[PDB]
């Protein structure tokens, strides 16, 4: 999908009876995938940032079809869930699939410390987890399939300090003209 | 006058005011 | 017809439901002063319990006959909440239960969702028995209803769903606080309850103070391909509350 | 300039709820962090200051780099550079310009000057620049009477001088400088900023005299952009640079490796 | 979610859109004595141009890979604003875009439309090579993106949608005003913009002040046999302004 | 000299001590919104587990060489403090510890109990090595001081008790919140304590943000055959909070 | 800041007496000296403001020793260096923080550079310096595009100018610098500092282009701590040290003698 | 003002307050 718009977007499957996991995610800003978006390159071009993140979803799918699914975030110190009971133990919401088109939620900001490091080393901030709250059910004869697109922004709550020549991008010798 | 965020006085003196490149918020 | 919920730190929504009915009315509380009976002050988990927790994924067809749960032991797994139960000897909580059950345009069918009290169930067997332990606690796994070779039967409850499971006429099951999935209707479904005793707070393994009912009163059928649905309930404790701690309960 | 506290939020539910939207509108997303968690107050109290324009654009950073040799046979002709002045060749300062449609701002100019010898003395070294403007005649020799500046800006270090620095004001004829631009000069040739950006050249020589130490000069030359202004932000470069006011990022027999990163499985963080 | 909208002569309307983003807010207006470079009273050709125009039918597959164009070249053939245009050294103007993108209930798929500035095109080949006149001022007739075949390629800008055909991540494009053309969400999308210059007014056949983008960012489909479907593109041009008038231009 | 003590449900005393130190007069406190880093309302047991909880007995001779504590660590398996601990990333607690030591009137010897902070406690061999993480937290188990072959000893911490495991002089320990079992003083002693750090709140699991340390400054003896005493202490957690729900650490 | 002055304290006895106590209670014993001496009243009027803290740890000392050599074979390539920031291997200032759990200052960082010549002259040599904070591109080579910096603090020296400093404000994401940590990065290894204090480096780099003479640079890095505060005092280091944020002290083949001597017998002052 | 301990006027002048480095008891 890299080379693509498809590295933007998920594919569901409305065939699956399932309660499993569709995507995980970390949380730290400067992590991949995060840090290629616009606030990932922000806080790339910085050492130190703060306050929770706004995070954002689209049931992008045949508009005839319906599905609730379960957005989740796990606070650190433990592994990324590997059940959908794990992730309901974790920060999260369930999608009412309404007309309206998004849901939008926030990992909270549970630092130890008031910032944290942008970049982790050996370090973590947490995971994005999403799974099948429902089976997605389209009616019959629609595409089998469905996507789904996710943004994220800071939110209201955000900042960063100490900023820094970004790691996101390298120059290799001189730049021709 | 004194420094609005802060406890002291200080002014420009450099002749032509663009030299000073030195802004407030 | 569209919600937001809120508890503890997790959310929820539908935005095809008609409002949950608050049952009898009374938006959950904790215990007063003027009605206790434990002498201590008692434990407040407060957010880090009184939040969501959902169970493992049920489905369902047009063959499909059934489920229920019985509470707090439906939930004797939730983390904070299920410990916190495990731990005291007494406890209390009201619930916030929404139901998740979408389907296209193109779905027919309609389950009733009804919260019940004590509902004490029949035996499957007729005669000297009783229900057994493993059964009437059957946590999150819950009871579906099935056809057929539930060992251990003279212990087994009675499969027998629109006798309520304890000799009584299903559709009259409405006298309780409930709601219907109906695809047409809705998407999703909800109910909410205080805590309800005889007692001011209840020792919670030991009996579920709650439970709650889901039944395929109309069979599911669609014409596509996506021959069933699964359904998965979500629930949030109430002003949850504990008093006699000592060790863990077995 | 400083974010609100945030406050309290009660554990509630209601038929009013604000975490769904439409995306599509173009607007960003529900914003409200205490829609979805039942917050503590806290004196949320964070400065976003050093995330201010005259901080992030407002710290210097090295634009260009003016090496020299010191060639003996014809010291009075060769021992000068020209360089066309533009941000668009050295990537950490392109990238903070490479942000938006237009960018204003005066700016702290600094000299680094380096002498490096190929012998075994350098002795005394002085060293002349110029803000050569477009349509100033362009000095061709180390002896060029170009070198006379009545009303270039010209200025002077020698070996153990401090760093030479200056202000220079916004330039643009336009009120702001072009970080982009759609077409071209009006007979259209060097399409985009290779139109707009003509801001002349920066140029330097030694005003020393023909002498016996073979030697390399080196300024490294930098800049801060301070008062500044900037004008509707636009995505930032993904990809190493390639060709200065050319957007250009297909290099020849290469592949667009880009900042993103691969895994194994999307269910595998 | 629905809107009426009118200008010059002119009128449109979906009855499935939320509403545009004004750009950074800013309702179009004329330019300002306080700010003006042109020293005549400018052409204000008021309702007669200030009003709807629109693009041939581009139509999108699954296997379609994006459109944009560069204005104001893409309405050059405008009738009075694509002479006042013309017969001008300079000019001013803003825009209202409304795209045209209807489908049925029964599709699927997702298109950004992103209003962009100057959005420098980067080459197609690499090395001592820039973007040819041909190309950047495609008229009308805009710039599709195809597998195939492009002549004269080293004055062709690149076909690299999901590098903007810059050298910058789509996804971040959502800096720009835009919307989604959304199959559930809308049948329709829109956005207005001022004008905008480094310059009070500016050389419109020589310099595309503004520029507009659609990228099949998820891909199109239905299980019907209408496995694909047009879209257009109408525009108003807003405060609309030419200065320096003299022949027409070539 | 005498005391009663009670936090939670659970109370204690002695009636020959001398008062705590409340370590640097600090009464313990929950967080304040003027300083808080995490965004939700906390998790507050309260009664449920800011009271006392107890180790495994210790016991010491002449021969005996001293015992230590990291906490929370130390507390990890205290039931709703245990459990409350392991299911948040982040908490915090400040603590009140008594340390239970009768002897006879016919009994000398005397013990330091120091209680301390991050006490990063050196290793046991030379050289690029570090404590493994086995033996920083050896949880209620503690780690008594011994003469001879604990295995892995390139992550065992140093057992040099004089140079307070961290090449640091014993005896300028005073430097802490400490004080004496003495036997002639005293059959017990005490110390309370808040929460500390350099952070707000801290990943309990992951960094025993208080620690304590009892040592054998003066050799236990007795004529009677009586040759030895046990220790024990109890705790009890203060103001105890926790933030950042989820799974059950491992 | 100053004691009190001491009163005239009257020759008597009584049964109120307080020169017992239990220090055993933990708190410092009875505390008075005029208890049992009959003093004169003396105007005790010594200042305590030497032993302020903005005294203690505010007087400079060296950090670290960046010693380099030019390399000439690929100039281009070698001749930079990185040290990762602790105040954890110079003992005299370790010992100063090594004394608490936490502290708080904003810092004076002061450059002593120095040039010692393999060679019959030096000529004119510039170096750079860069605090590299963790995340920001750490240069490879003394060509690496990172010697660029428009956002980094880099500066500069050159042979004869006087000692470069710059104040640096306190850093950490927490509150206070941590002196001592009780645990791990959360995946459990590098136990105690060496998980909390990641400021990332310090690089220097020469800055004058390939040239003919071979020089050692070394660079004693110095600072001091001001506007300072600590938390909770901690017994002082008793050996030498050994391995940085690890407390460790049994060094190899070696045994653990203090700062504490012996006498013969314990009757002999 | 003047200098509490002292006889003589001297106050800040560099410009953000941390990098002052210099503080009363």
């Amino acid at each position: 999908y890299i080379n693509s718009e498809n590295m933007y977007s998920v594919v569901l499957q409305s065939s699956i009876n399932a309660p499993d996991k569709i995507f995980s995610i970390r949380t730290d800003v400067a992590s991949q995938p995060l840090a290629t978006t616009l606030i990932g390159e922000i806080s790339s071009y910085f050492t130190h940032w703060t306050g929770s993140l706004r995070f954002s979803f689209m049931f992008c799918g045949t508009a005839n079809t319906t599905v609730k699914l379960l957005l989740a975030y796990t606070p650190p110190g433990i592994a990324e869930p590997t059940t959908r009971k794990d992730a309901m133990l974790g920060t999260h919401v369930i999608w009412d699939v309404g007309l309206q088109s998004t849901i939008s939620m926030v990992v909270p900001w549970i630092s130890a410390s008031h910032y944290r490091n942008t970049s982790p080393g050996r370090s973590t901030s947490g995971y994005i987890t999403c799974w099948y709250q429902t089976r997605l059910v389209i009616p019959p004869q629609t595409p089998p399939t469905a996507r789904l697109l996710c943004f994220v922004s800071g939110c209201k709550d955000f900042c960063l300090r100490m900023a820094r020549d970004t790691n996101l991008h390298l120059q290799s010798g001189a730049i021709a003209q | 006058a004194q420094v609005s965020r802060q406890n002291y006085f200080n002014i420009n003196y450099f002749k032509d005011a663009a030299s000073n490149g030195a802004s407030k918020l | 017809r569209i919600i937001q919920i809120t508890r503890g730190d997790s959310t929820i929504t539908s935005q095809d439901v008609a409002n949950a009915i608050v049952a009898y009315g009374v938006w959950p509380h904790y215990l007063s002063s003027k009605d206790a009976s434990a002498i201590d002050k008692p434990s407040q988990p407060d957010t880090s319990s009184n939040r969501f927790y959902t169970l493992r994924s049920v489905t369902w067809s047009s063959s499909s006959k059934g489920w229920w749960w019985k509470l707090p032991d439906a939930l004797k797994d939730m983390g904070i909440f299920g410990e916190n139960m495990f731990y005291h000897y007494l406890g209390r909580s009201g619930y916030t239960i929404h139901v998740q059950c979408n389907a296209s345009k193109f779905h027919q069918g309609t389950l009733i969702v009804a919260l019940i009290p004590e509902h004490q169930i029949a035996s499957a067997l007729h005669g000297n028995v009783n229900v057994g332990y493993n059964y009437t606690h059957p946590g999150e796994t819950g009871r579906e209803v099935k056809a057929e070779t539930r060992l251990n039967p003279d212990l087994q409850p009675t499969e027998e769903y629109w006798l309520n499971f304890d000799g009584t006429l299903l559709g009259n099951i409405t006298i309780f606080p409930h709601q219907f999935i109906n695809l047409r209707s809705n998407n999703s479904a909800t109910i909410i309850a205080p805590y309800v005793n005889a007692v001011p707070m209840d020792s919670m393994r030991s009996h579920n103070n709650w439970s709650l009912v889901i039944i395929p009163i109309c069979p599911l059928e669609t014409s596509s391909a996506i021959n069933t649905i699964p359904i998965t309930i979500s629930i949030s404790p109430m002003c949850a509350e504990f008093s006699g701690a000592r060790a863990k309960r077995q | 300039l400083v974010v609100p506290n945030i406050n309290s939020s009660n554990p509630t539910t209601s038929n009013s709820a604000p975490a769904l939207d439409a995306a599509e509108t173009g607007h960003t997303s529900s914003v409200q962090p205490e829609d979805v968690i039942e917050t503590r107050y806290v004196q949320t109290s964070q400065t976003r200051d050093e995330m201010s324009l005259e901080s992030f654009l407002g710290r210097s950073g090295c634009i260009h780099e003016s090496k020299l040799e010191v060639t003996l046979a014809n010291y009075n002709k060769e021992n000068f550079t020209v360089w066309a002045i533009n941000l668009q060749e050295m990537a950490q300062i392109r990238r903070k310009f490479e942000l938006f449609t237009y960018t204003r701002f005066d700016s702290e100019i600094t000299l680094v000057p380096c002498i490096s010898a190929l012998s075994q003395d350098i002795g005394h070294i002085t060293m002349q620049y110029m803000y050569v403007p477009p349509g100033a005649p362009v000095p061709n020799s180390r002896d060029d009477y170009a070198w006379q500046s009545g009303t270039n800006a010209s200025v002077f270090w020698q070996h153990g001088q401090a760093y030479p620095r200056f202000s220079l004001p916004f330039l643009s004829v336009a009120s702001a400088y072009y970080m982009f631009y759609d077409g071209y000069d009006e007979q259209d040739q060097n399409y985009g900023t290779a139109n707009t950006n003509n801001m002349g050249s920066l140029c330097s020589r030694i005003v020393t005299e023909k002498h016996i130490h073979k030697v390399h000069i080196m300024t490294r030359i930098y800049h801060k952009a301070k008062h500044v202004k900037a004008w509707c932000p636009r995505p930032p470069r993904a990809l190493e640079y390639t060709r200065a006011h050319r957007t250009n990022f297909k290099i020849e027999d290469r592949s667009i490796q880009t900042a993103i990163v691969t895994r194994p499985i999307i269910t595998t963080a």
